[PDB]
């Protein structure tokens, strides 16, 4: 079903080391730029376009909170989810503000900048932590991706860079999109940001039971759709 | 499993 | 008697992902300050302090070449070594200007500017590439650490951040240094840059291993030293 | 370059 | 194995 060979059962290798400590200049500019663009986009989508409401569920959060920073200004509660328990544990270190946690400061600062500096870093981290109520295992191959955990239907489901992490074939992707629908209220928003064939993604989202409102290249794409 | 996401 | 559990047998973990892709800073970050200083000291040593010769051996090169950039100014031949073949593959791949090689151009260029900004990156990379003729296994646990390869005796042994990567005990470190002595002419230089085994132990170990310290500087701390084999 | 990142 | 250096 999936083509990516990069998992937490891979062994660390010399290129991983090099990329942690010696990756500078053009390769790393590109990453900062790609990430700045996503952040702007989520700012657009959540703070400017009025994608808002009571409950947002992030599907495939990874060990990452950058994708929630603007969302927490528009959603009273956020639920973070991922299949991998190791990812969940990394997120938890940060939510419970443990000192072994990863330092998100310069990403937090950059989002406060995008929001007209209404707020300083720590206040922002506090708003996010207060907004995240649950950290849950999710399995999108199942009709109920959250298992025996019952949530009211969400106003929005967000999913970031999952196609790029796993390289699923199309049907696998289409069926996961459908299974996610089960978490979403009718008319609720689906917001996807991922790596890009444009029409293949489009057809998968339609077939999964959604109407596309907006699609944009920023090949990194961004897409807002609505649950039928 | 993947770095974010399915079983892997 | 090693303490470090960071190896190529370790699994990639989520924190590894974070560090590769979601770390950002400025030239004033701690991490960047350390690398700034390493590069400054290697420049000072091989370009300003007189450490030069025909042949230098880098012991524990990992997959890395930044530690040789100033060194190729002062040495005709460089030999790069590491225990792990996987590190060796990164080095070979760069030395052969293969397209899968890591891109060091930003560090190369920085080093050019530090040296009395004259040279542009491509010439520096060429000179280093001309300088290295051999990429080899090393095991400093053995009295003949390059094994059966015959090498003329060398004018300098270099080793950077091997304590930091392995966290050996004092006796293991000692033995390693004494075995490196075998590769070096009488009076040849040993150059070490590493992290803190504290100051007195590092000195004691270098003395006992059979070397006289001429320079030792400290800045959790990053040290740098130059010594000669007796 | 020697840092991340205005790039070096 | 170590990132640079001994058997690990």
């Amino acid at each position: 079903g999936f083509t990516s060979k990069d998992t937490y059962l891979s062994h660390f290798n010399p290129r991983d080391y090099l990329e942690k400590y010696y990756k500078f200049g053009s390769r790393h500019s590109a990453e900062s730029q790609i990430l700045k663009h996503l952040l702007k986009n989520l700012f657009k989508i959540f703070c400017l376009d009025g994608v808002k409401g009571d409950l947002l569920i992030d599907i495939g959060s990874g060990p990452t909170i950058y994708q929630l920073l603007s969302a927490c200004e528009s959603f009273k509660e956020i639920v973070v989810t991922d299949y991998s328990d190791q990812n969940l544990q990394e997120l938890e270190k940060w939510l419970k503000k443990e000192p072994a946690a990863f330092d998100w400061s310069p990403v937090v600062t950059y989002v406060c900048d995008l929001e007209g500096n209404r707020v300083k870093g720590p206040e922002k981290e506090e708003k996010l932590r207060q907004a995240v109520k649950q950290v849950l295992k999710c399995d999108v191959t199942q009709s109920q991706p959250l298992g025996a955990v019952p949530l009211p239907p969400a106003d929005c489901v967000l999913s970031t860079l999952c196609l790029d992490a796993a390289c699923p074939d199309l049907p696998t992707y289409c069926r996961a999109l459908r299974n996610l629908g089960s978490l979403l209220k009718p008319g609720g928003f689906l917001v996807i940001m991922d790596a890009l064939g444009r029409e293949a993604v489009e057809a998968a989202v339609k077939e999964a039971g959604y109407t596309i409102e907006w699609f944009e290249v920023i090949g990194l794409f961004s897409l807002v759709a609505r649950k039928l | 499993g993947f770095f974010r996401g399915w079983p892997c």
